[PDB]
């Protein structure tokens, strides 16, 4: 029994102490996931919680710390798949759901559908008690600066 | 993009991907992350995969399921399938990125063709390994 | 290999014990006219990509088929259309989902493939991308048929 | 749902799929139709596929690319891959429907596990065939 996680690949400049924020984040999340597996938690709950924690963590391009669209908005995408049932749930283009991976899980668990998009996705979630949030909550200085840099 | 793949004490595989997408994307753009078998796949018969990178190439190459299909049909190891997909096929299409994969027997792989991939892994009851750069 | 087209207008419990011969022949002549148009293009050296785009455009236009004109209704009595096209040569693909203001989703999909760096666009974003590339905006009601509305009422 | 697959005089494969989805569908639901390798796939190395049916299963089974991967990696013929996918794997997951497929060698297949599939095909220069029911 085992977990892996990622916080995105690309052109990774940096001091050790900068690097260690990413390392301590990754370490704490993989360890949370490790403890759940050891305690007999399901693979599906473990990957949901790890990705929920990676969403919450503003260092990573998912939930809080999402990149910006050309219109300086956030549009978030998530998927979760159960290799046992081959059930999957997915949301795309959602701006008002704090934890897209939880929305994805809801689509898997409390619809017969695999993928939901946009306001349809959001209304489905709201209808099952998931909270509405304003897209501003994902916004960070670092991703905005990267948007300005992408423009030139 | 972020991701998780796990194998549990019941021998079940799961995968998850979440993302803000690509910086400065057109509003309405969807990458691989919410697309089953593009950015996220899990099958107890083969592997659990979560992807990060050039989402358009991950969709066109169906990166996640191709790992599953190379293992299940091609008889490749996880390592071989990961190398083939990330180091050969995705670059061949101008795709940059990587992914995390666990197979039904608990082999783990974290291939990337980029400078870095924020990653960690750890067997239950073991100490975890973290990484940013190559190796 | 030697040039060829196949088309479909959906699989389901199409039952003989509901359809008349006259209803069945409308479906046969539809299918026949579209596959023949696609056959003429292939014979004339048109590309597989142009041929599948036109065939699906014709299937969208035909109100007998649950795509574009003659699309089913959602729970909200709206239309939400989805299309994909893929080029086996380049492995390029373009796709829309959740679009209500584009007459021919498969043309929007082609546009995503040909005139964006993206493979998939959804919803208003998909539409705004298409309008900004000069694709015409249409009323959602143009896809609405009496047949599909009645089927909605029968489902509920 | 509607679809087209073609092989041209240049030996190029392409696939297209369009749909209005399901009657009474929950707004924002996406089936296989717009999803690369679920409802639509084309690769000159393998096959062009367009799918129709219970879209959730076509996504979970990645029906279109699975034909491609069974042929390319599994060494199945188009016929074998179509039988395997439509008559075994999709029913196995409670999936009903079918698909149209042409491979790089100009084989055409129109499998369905349903009562009917509105379908047609024709070789360039030949008489086309149309179908609704089985037989
Ligand atoms: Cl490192
Ligand atoms: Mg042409
Ligand atoms: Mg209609
Ligand atoms: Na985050
Ligand atoms: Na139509």
């Amino acid at each position: 029994a085992v977990i892996a996680i990622h916080g995105g690949a690309g052109a990774i400049q940096m001091s050790l102490q900068q690097e260690l924020r990413y390392i301590e984040a990754l370490s704490a999340i993989v360890e949370t996931g490790q403890k759940m597996l050891e305690a007999g938690e399901s693979a599906l709950d473990v990957v949901t919680e790890a990705v929920r924690l990676l969403e919450e963590c503003p260092l990573f391009n998912a939930g809080i710390g999402a990149v910006f669209t050309r219109d300086e908005t956030h549009e978030l995408d998530a998927c979760v798949m159960d290799g046992n049932t081959l059930k999957a749930g997915a949301v795309a283009g959602v701006s008002h759901l704090r934890n897209p991976v939880l929305a994805a899980r809801l689509v898997m668990e409390q619809s017969p559908h695999v993928m939901m998009i946009g306001e349809g996705a959001e209304n489905f979630a709201f209808a099952r008690g998931m909270e509405r949030v304003s897209p501003e909550i994902f916004s960070t200085s670092l991703r905005y600066e990267q948007l300005l840099a992408a423009r030139k | 993009t972020v991701g998780a793949v796990a194998l549990d004490l019941d021998g079940n595989l799961a995968a998850a991907t979440s993302t803000g997408g690509l910086t400065n994307k057109l509003p309405g753009r969807v990458g691989d992350s919410p697309l089953v078998g593009a950015g996220c796949y899990a099958n107890n018969a083969s592997v659990a995969v979560s992807c990060t990178g050039t989402g358009e190439v991950f969709i066109r190459a169906l990166a996640a399921y191709d790992i599953a299909a190379l293992m299940d049909y091609g008889g490749l190891s996880l390592a071989e399938a990961c190398e083939r997909v990330v180091m050969e096929k995705l670059p061949a299409l101008g795709g940059s990125g990587g992914l995390i994969a666990i197979d039904h027997e608990g082999n783990v792989a974290l291939p990337f063709n980029t400078e870095g991939m924020y990653r960690a892994w750890g067997y239950a009851g073991d100490t975890p390994t973290t990484g940013i750069y190559r190796e």
